[PDB]
């Protein structure tokens, strides 16, 4: 079993990786893009942006599984990559490896109030007026954490 | 290794199975026990004049600051107890060489010459016919008591 | 103008402190000038496997050994403030992850929290002369001018 933990969404996050019944972490030695291809495709997440390392979302309680993953980027399971083996690492949870997934999703308002905008694929963006009911407004106001219903307004 | 291993035998460590390294870049390690002193020209193997080796060449101790802690210590050292005595002037030979002025300090608590806090800067001269010597007990059972 | 104390001094290998090298003994004797010794240290810090000798990874001694600082928190001002104690240039790149490669002896700094105008790395704060969490694959290197 493979999973993405303090990622602030569903495809983002610390890799955790299963063996032995317990949860351990991935060193980042050698964690490039397309290691992260491998575990965002494995996920049902897409392709990947971000192969983040120097325990970018923060630093796993767990037992460092693999060390240097040599993936190709086509195979389907993040085992199935050229590693050092279960157990051998020579690294820390101080530099345990995340990545950021194509279906990555985060919400934000830039000036709680601003401009909506949306976090997909890697890169920031808008989110169109049109048909915007008041309960959408409210989900969005909501999903910042501010709220429960909002207002729609003109562009500063 | 966390440092408080008793032999590297216990030391965990992460192989690698790429390259390692180039010989140009051995590493080499200095401990502090580099003494070197001996017990030379005496009836039972360990005792006899004391004999140290300092700039590559053999030499005889000044018995002008050979105590015996001293003694006791490196009895400790060459595993035969403690010192019976440190008998003075030339009993077991005054040495072909020259005379170490080497003033050892130990206090009689350590087994080995090397940790004892030797001084052997500006020693004053020794006369030659005052070489020290030791006769350790030679009993490895029999230990220091204060 | 002071006298001198000591004369033909002899270190073996093996002693990190003069008072265990045998020489001459101590005279209170009047010295000129020309016969006194002024040695001047090799430099605390220095670059290996490098193309020049203004790059490469940091090496700092220390507690009898080099050492290398870990790359954790090794950004521009760090690579400054050591271009500028080596004497070099201003600094251009701080790379991380051993680019020049892996150092020799343990690891005497990391997380050093320069500000780029300390006169030396020592000053700068860090959590410093060993017990750091990074390996030697962490090396930290600079990259400063000609
Ligand atoms: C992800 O990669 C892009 C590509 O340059 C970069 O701009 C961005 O800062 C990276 N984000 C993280 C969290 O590493
Ligand atoms: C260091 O900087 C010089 C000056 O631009 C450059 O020519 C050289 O390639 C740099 N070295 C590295 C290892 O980047
Ligand atoms: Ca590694
Ligand atoms: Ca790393
Ligand atoms: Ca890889
Ligand atoms: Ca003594
Ligand atoms: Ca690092
Ligand atoms: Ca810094």
């Amino acid at each position: 079993q493979l999973r993405l933990v303090n990622g602030g969404g569903r495809c983002a996050g610390r890799v955790e990786i299963y063996h032995e019944g317990s949860w351990g972490t991935i060193c980042d030695d050698s964690w490039d893009l397309s290691d992260a291809h491998v575990v965002c495709r494995q996920l049902g997440c897409g392709e990947a942006i971000n192969a983040t390392g120097s325990a970018h979302f923060g630093e796993g309680t767990g037992p460092i599984w693999l060390d240097e993953m040599k993936c190709n980027g086509k195979e389907s399971r993040i085992w199935q990559c050229h590693s050092h083996g279960w157990g051998q690492q020579n690294c820390r949870h101080k530099e345990d490896a995340g990545v950021i997934c194509s279906e990555f999703m985060s919400l934000r308002l830039t000036s709680c109030a601003g401009r909506l905008e949306v976090f997909y694929n890697g890169a920031w963006g808008t989110v169109g007026k049109s048909s915007m009911s008041e309960t959408t407004v409210g989900v969005v106001c909501r999903q910042l954490g501010c709220a429960d219903k909002g207002k729609i307004n003109p562009a500063s | 290794c966390e440092g408080h291993e008793s032999h590297l035998s216990l030391c965990p460590v992460a192989p690698r199975p790429e390259g390692t390294c180039s010989h140009s870049r051995d590493v080499g390690v200095v401990c502090s026990r580099y003494t070197e002193i001996r017990l030379v020209n005496g009836k039972t193997p360990c005792e006899g004049r004391v004999e140290l080796k300092t700039l590559g060449a053999w030499g005889s101790l000044c018995n002008s600051h050979w105590d015996i802690e001293d003694a006791h210590v490196l009895c400790q050292q060459l595993k035969c107890g403690v010192a019976l005595s440190t008998p003075g002037g030339a009993r077991f030979g005054k040495g072909n060489g020259q005379i170490w002025r080497h003033m050892f300090h130990c206090t009689g608590t350590e087994q080995h010459m090397g940790d004892c806090p030797v001084t052997a800067l500006g020693a004053s001269l020794c006369p030659s016919e005052q070489v020290a010597s030791v006769i350790c007990s030679g009993n490895q059972s029999q230990t220091l008591s204060s | 103008s002071i006298p001198m104390w000591v004369d033909n001094v002899q270190c073996p290998k093996g002693p990190d402190t003069l008072w265990q090298c045998p020489s001459s003994p101590w005279e209170k004797r009047l010295a000129s000038p020309s016969e006194e010794t002024w040695i001047t240290c090799d430099n605390k810090i220095r670059l290996q496997e490098g193309p020049t000798s203004c790059s490469g990874r940091v090496e700092i001694w220390h507690g009898g050994s080099w050492g290398t600082v870990c790359d954790d928190s090794w950004d521009l001002d760090d690579a400054q403030v050591v271009c500028q104690q080596l004497g070099c240039g201003p600094a251009l790149k701080a790379f991380k992850e051993a680019e020049f490669g892996q150092g020799t002896g343990p690891i005497w700094l990391n997380e050093v929290k320069c500000k780029g105008n300390e006169s030396s790395l020592w000053d700068c704060p860090a959590r410093r002369w060993g017990h750091s969490e990074c390996g030697h694959k962490e090396d930290a290197a600079v990259n400063c001018t000609d």
